[PDB]
């Protein structure tokens, strides 16, 4: 099973980009490593930043609307015109500071 | 086409000032400046935000006549800024509402009490996101987009 | 030497235009004059940020990648905007849909190469000048790019007739149109740094020998 | 107006924090009373200490 970025960010799938961002904001506040140390905080973190990641981009947004986290991850097949036959799949880089660092301008929020 | 209803039961002297801009009954005013939205430019466009259009002088956002003359007071504001869609002036501060109006892209509660909502979009989804979806330069739009035509649709 | 467009300066040189009537600033290793901005913008509350951040590196205001202003999402609006800790300054839009500001500025002094007037010398080190004349010796603070014709034109007010003299390195004239890593005065500050002495004891010295004043 | 911890360190506000930790070892080595003996190298070392206990804190680096 996928994981629903969604529920990740415990909002619903049609919500707009303000939702997206209101949601992400106050769940990295919430498990941001200088605030909390639980151990299982690092990686809920981790999956919101990954979860903000793919539902900011409206492109990403859509691939993972239309054909899940498996189709996002692993791409969707080119129909037209294209010598690779599959898009180049998205891959966390796996630094949630840097989706922290681009939400809020900096490492201090 | 955007299609607005403007709530003259709440800011009449507003949405009459509104009405009158978007028919050009007006004419020109005491300045010589056309009050009248034909030709008048969206020149300021913001992702998750607004589109700010309106300026019937240059198109540059800095200036606007209003029909009552250059500013005219902030009537009430009763109408929140809860949904996309929400139609109401940028002004330059308390008390100084132009021609220039600006069509909210989201639910912009911070909007309240400083800038007098008198209306909504009714028709043209389409039109408003792809509004939105021109790509901007410093919130002003690349592409030339501009308000062929204006006024009353039931005319 | 007067339409000479210097393409190398110092940060203490950036730091020494530092007024509202002689404004330079620096970021991502380019250095701006800002003066006709600032005449531009006289009397204006946006000028006061950068009228404070005269003669210092914005470096940390500005996105090296996008080479635009670092970007923050506002939690309450959920919107993408310039992060201005200090405050709003020029070209910068405001929070709010407001009538008494224009976009027809068109590109921002930030990307507008129109204010550039030359590189910043970020990696710099002193050099010792020592004439085998009279026995003098100066110290001078160059860049690695720096050529030896930008050292003798810096060293030009210590010694105008300098550039009749030969300058030597141990022993061997320097190449004048080359750099002084080019010419064999290797960089070993960080060789210092990592073996914990002090480096001006032993800042690398240049001997000019006198052969004609004409 | 307050200290400029940057410019005790002599680096910008944009220096990481190694740069930071590079520029107080490099000072402190120059200014410790046991080699410099001016009367101000004791001053300036205390500077270069508050320097890097402010900017090696990544909280008290964000508050300044």
């Amino acid at each position: 099973m996928g994981q629903d970025y969604y529920s990740v960010l415990g909002i619903t799938r049609n919500s707009e980009d303000a939702q997206i961002k209101q949601a992400y904001r106050r769940l990295a506040l919430k498990h941001h490593p200088l605030k909390s140390n639980e151990p299982s905080s690092a990686e809920i973190f981790r999956q919101i930043a990954e979860a903000y990641d793919v539902l900011s981009d409206p492109m990403k947004r859509g691939i993972y609307d239309k054909f899940g986290e498996e189709g996002l991850k692993g791409g969707i097949p080119l129909e037209f015109g294209s010598q690779t036959p599959w898009t180049t799949g998205y891959v966390f880089h796996g630094k949630p500071e840097k989706v922290f660092h681009e939400f809020f301008g900096g490492n201090n929020p | 086409r955007l299609i607005f209803e403007l709530y003259c039961d709440v800011c009449p002297k507003t949405c009459k000032n509104f009405q009158v801009l978007c028919t050009g009954k007006a004419g020109f005013s005491q300045r010589g400046i056309r009050l009248h939205y034909k030709n008048s430019i969206f020149h300021r466009i913001v992702q998750n935000g607004w589109i700010q259009g309106g300026d019937i002088v240059y198109g540059k956002g800095d200036n606007g006549e209003s029909i009552y003359g250059p500013t005219f007071e902030d009537e009430n504001f009763s109408v929140p800024h809860n949904k996309r869609g929400v139609l109401g002036m940028a002004n330059k501060g308390r008390h100084s509402n132009g021609s220039q109006f600006y069509i909210t892209l989201q639910a912009t509660p911070y909007l309240d009490r400083k800038f007098v909502a008198f209306g909504q979009l009714i028709e043209g989804t389409e039109v408003l996101k792809q509004l939105e979806l021109v790509p901007t330069q410093n919130e002003r739009p690349i592409h030339m987009c501009r308000i062929t035509d204006s006024g009353d649709p039931y005319a | 030497l007067e339409y000479f467009q210097r393409r190398y300066f110092t940060p203490a040189e950036v730091a020494q235009h530092n007024r509202p009537e002689d404004l330079w600033v620096s970021y991502l290793g380019r250095v701006y004059d800002l003066t006709s901005l600032a005449q531009e913008y006289k009397g204006n509350l946006l000028l006061k940020p950068i009228v404070e951040v005269a003669g210092q590196d914005i470096s940390h205001w500005f996105d090296p990648k996008t080479r635009d202003i670092r970007k923050h999402i506002d939690p309450l609006t959920g919107c993408l905007r310039y992060c201005t800790p200090r405050g709003r300054f020029v070209h910068v839009p405001p929070q709010l849909p407001c009538s008494d500001w224009a976009n027809d500025f068109g590109k921002p002094w930030w990307q507008g190469s129109y204010y550039e007037v030359g590189r910043l010398s970020a990696k710099t080190r002193s050099i010792r000048i020592i004439n085998t004349l009279t026995s003098q010796e100066h110290t001078l603070e160059v860049g690695v790019l720096e050529s030896i014709w930008e050292i003798l034109h810096r060293y030009l007010p210590y010694n105008s007739h300098a550039a009749s003299y030969t300058w030597k390195y141990e022993g061997k004239n320097l190449n004048m149109d080359f750099t002084l890593e080019e010419n064999g005065i290797r960089d070993e500050e960080e060789e210092f740094d990592y073996l914990s002495m002090d480096g001006t004891l032993h800042t690398p010295a240049i001997l000019l020998y006198f052969n004609d004043d004409l």
